[PDB]
This record gives C-alpha cells, sequence and structure tokens, in this order.
C-alpha cells in the first residue's frame, strides 16, 4: 500500500504442504522496509521465472 | 565575421592572479514542498539515564 507517498512493504514466509487450492490458516505479516518514493500507482504486473 | 563560438575556456595556472585562480563552487538548493522524503538535518543523541 501507499500512505502519503510512503510505500509500505509487508511480507510473511512459512512452509506449507498443498496439492491444489490454498491452505486455510492465520498469518501476520511484518513491515520489511520503508520506501519514500511518492508516486501514484494504478496498475501492477507479476514477475515470473 | 560577426560570428563567434559562444563557449570559451578558462585559464588556470598556479601563478595566475587571485581573481583568475580556480575556486570550486557547489550550490546546495533546499526546497520546501510536500513530497517526502529527502535528507534531513543532523540528529544527535545524548547519554542515557
Amino acid at each position: 500500500k501507499n500512505i502519503d507517498g510512503y510505500f509500505k512493504i509487508y511480507s510473511k514466509h512459512t512452509p506449507i504442504n498443498l496439492v491444489r487450492d490454498l491452505p486455510q490458516g492465520f498469518s501476520a505479516l511484518e513491515p520489511l522496509v520503508d520506501l519514500p518514493i511518492g508516486i501514484n500507482i494504478t496498475r501492477f504486473q507479476t514477475l515470473l521465472a | 565575421f560577426n560570428c563567434y563560438f559562444p563557449l570559451q575556456s578558462y585559464g588556470f595556472q598556479p601563478t595566475n592572479g587571485v581573481g583568475y585562480q580556480p575556486y570550486r563552487v557547489v550550490v546546495l538548493s533546499f526546497e520546501l514542498l510536500h513530497a517526502p522524503a529527502t535528507v534531513c538535518g543532523p540528529k544527535k543523541s545524548t547519554n542515557l539515564v
């Protein structure tokens, strides 16, 4: 998210075991870094290898 | 005739007069607006009690 030009980055990492669909469980993310960029974002793209 | 190259080269020598000696001039422009964030002034701490 972007808050008054500050872009907040949240991340959480945990192992799982899944075949399909998605796991059902609770998680709590934490802020990684603060990026004082100050730009408007209206679209995004996903990067895959 | 009536045509000169706008740019001219400086003449710098150790024995040149004080007026012609090279002086490194750097201007720091500080602008106050609403677009965070940039460098802030020095922040000093004190002994903890």
